[PDB]
């Protein structure tokens, strides 16, 4: 997908430090792969949560503003593209994705938004976004 | 009033198949994720599988993936475990447990069923290290049990008490919250990687095995257990 | 020609020391993280040390920390390993290796270029990867199915497969459990996730009879390797 590749390209451009400087900080966030046509509202939640995570005051302090704005534009386009194409099962899938973002939120707060903690999270989202969009 | 009644346990030959049942009552079954947890003879607790409230999402321990299938019947309030390609490794008491949320992780197990025996005759990247493996104590002693996780699990660490021959019972959930009805002498503390369960003044009904359990991510994992036993008169 | 050539290995007495060197050519050396990986006779490959492109960050295996020092000289396209207080456990072929990991994903710890190695002969929880079978004896044109089982879930599917032909430096075949490296033919397929990984070779050419070894790089260091599966020709005699 061109949109997916562009989203990843912008998240790669946002990188400030190398994860090679943070290899002892490897952390498993338990991305619920078990939840991923029926996966469209689940992928929608995933993109909305990436937008939420990178739109906080903490994210604005950590990453370049011009690159973040380009990133939001691409996430907006992805959300729009998904809207163009059992309710309780869908709710359950959405709740599992939300718990994964809750672990990321707690981790950044616990690590006091350090450069390594933000690079661990950025690399985590490069991986889970690639998986969720089956790129 | 809340009950989980298990049945289906039996003596099965290797390779064959068997279905375990867990009949629920006294609670809204369809609003909760449910798990199976097993305990091989003389060994600790091992999480097997979880199924979300609506039955659409299932999670499995690496050792049973592809061989076991968890399912549920929300209208009949029954949880099932289909066990195929059965091995001696599968010989264990199987417990079903209600999860506190609609979907697994960041949650706890309460209550637990009575267990069902399965006898078959002839893996997590988060390690939970529980210390000590056993301790002797007198009535009135302060008892300290520690649990260390190989990475941060935030506050998602639960503690269970298991008397021999009985199902486990939740004592502390989310590192420090005391379960309703559990005496105030039990307390939990910690966050990140280091957690402690403290019994301020040990009572005779407290001699049991205690287990920590991370609920941060799947596979859900338990510590190896700590036996709390008597002390010789000194 | 893209190459890594090690030197400095020698017969050495216990307690002694050596300075190993690796001359890199055919590429911009200063853009890559590098590593030393050793193999003792009859043993699995063992990661020893890694160093960042600028030399400002290094990692070591616990058994060599304080005795070994990795360094590099980007102006001379060279990597070094000063190995001190040597013991029987240090006898091994020492390979220089180029990290295939990129900054985009942070997938460091696996290697797309290796040297043949330099020989060090001293006179006289980690994830465990189990490969099966130990030896596969097959006919020309037949296929092979190789297994690599990890003792813990391999994070991010960071599982690599390497081919080792006699007399040649190891070659990366697969990275990220299923991605074929540049130039690797379609007949090599990597698959699996979690703890169970597979390498399939649909039709063996003469050059495919070799030792194949797996490696996980999902953990924090140390990164670990399987013991290898030797794929050999089932001779008529
Ligand atoms: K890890």
């Amino acid at each position: 997908s061109l949109g997916s590749r562009r989203t990843l390209m912008l998240l790669a451009q946002m990188r400030r430090i190398s994860l090679f400087s943070c290899l002892k900080d490897r952390h498993d966030f338990g991305f619920p792969q078990e939840e991923f046509a029926e996966t469209i509202p689940v992928l929608h939640e995933m993109i909305q949560q990436i937008f939420n995570l990178f739109s906080t005051k903490d994210s604005s302090a950590a990453w370049d503003e011009t690159l973040l704005d380009k990133f939001y534009t691409e996430l907006y386009q992805q959300l729009n593209d998904l809207e163009a194409c059992t309710p309780l099962m869908k709710e359950d899938s959405i709740l599992a994705v939300r718990k994964y973002f809750q672990r990321i939120t707690l981790y950044l707060k616990e690590k006091k938004y350090s450069p390594c903690a933000w690079e661990v999270v950025r690399a985590e989202i490069m991986r889970s976004f690639s998986l969720s969009t089956n790129l | 009033e809340v009950q989980l009644v298990e049945s289906g346990g039996g003596l099965v030959q290797p390779g064959g198949s068997l279905r375990l049942s867990c009949a629920a009552s006294g609670f809204t079954f369809s609003s909760h994720a449910m798990s199976w947890v097993r305990q091989p003879p003389g060994k600790g607790l091992e999480w097997v599988s979880s199924i979300s409230a609506a039955g659409g999402s299932t999670y499995y321990a690496a050792s049973v993936k592809g061989r076991f299938t968890i399912s549920r019947d929300n209208s009949n309030k029954t949880l099932y475990l289909q066990m195929n390609s059965l091995r001696a490794e599968d010989t264990a008491i199987y417990y079903c447990a209600k999860e506190s949320d609609r979907v697994t992780t960041l949650d706890w197990f309460d209550p637990w069923g009575q267990g069902t025996l399965v006898t078959v005759s002839s893996a997590s990247d988060i390690q939970m290290t529980q210390s000590p493996s056993s301790l002797s104590a007198s009535v009135g002693d302060r008892v300290t049990i520690t649990c260390r996780a190989s990475q941060s699990i935030s506050s998602y660490l639960n503690w269970y008490q298991q008397k021999p021959g009985q199902a486990p019972k939740l004592l502390i959930y989310a590192a420090s919250s005391l379960q309703t009805g559990v005496p105030s002498r039990f307390s939990g503390s910690g966050s990140g990687t280091d957690f402690t369960l403290t019994i301020s003044s040990l009572q005779p009904e407290d001699f049991a095995t205690y287990y920590c359990q991370q609920s941060y991510i799947t596979p859900l994992t338990f510590g190896g257990g700590t036996k709390v036993e008597i002390k010789g008169p000194f | 020609e893209v190459q890594l050539v090690e030197s400095g290995g020698d017969l050495v007495q216990p307690g002694g020391s050596l300075r190993l060197s690796c001359a890199a050519s055919g590429f911009t050396f200063s853009g890559y993280a590098m590593a030393w990986v050793r193999q003792a006779p009859g043993k699995e490959m063992q990661w020893v040390s890694s160093i960042s492109d600028d030399g400002g960050t290094s990692y070591y295996a616990d058994s060599v920390e304080g005795r070994f020092t990795v360094s590099r000289d980007n102006s001379r396209s060279s990597l070094y390993l000063q190995i001190n207080n040597l013991r029987a456990g240090d006898t091994a072929v020492y390979h220089c290796a180029r990290d295939h990991g990129g900054n985009d994903y942070g997938d460091f710890g696996h290697f797309d270029l290796w040297g043949r190695g330099t020989l060090v002969t001293v006179s006289s929880s980690e994830i465990v990867l189990t490969q099966s079978p130990g030896t596969l004896s097959l006919s020309p044109g037949e296929g092979a199915t190789l297994s690599c089982r990890a003792s813990q879930r391999v994070s991010n599917n960071y599982l690599a497969w390497y081919q080792h032909r006699p007399g040649q430096a190891p070659r990366l075949l697969i990275y990220g459990a299923s991605s074929r490296a540049t130039g690797i033919p379609d007949r090599f397929r990597g698959s699996g996730s979690g703890t169970d990984f597979t390498l399939t070779i649909s039709r063996l050419e003469p050059e495919d009879f070799a030792v194949y070894f797996c490696q996980q790089y999902g953990s924090a260091p140390p990164w670990t390797f399987g013991q290898g599966t030797k794929v050999e020709i089932k001779g008529p005699f």
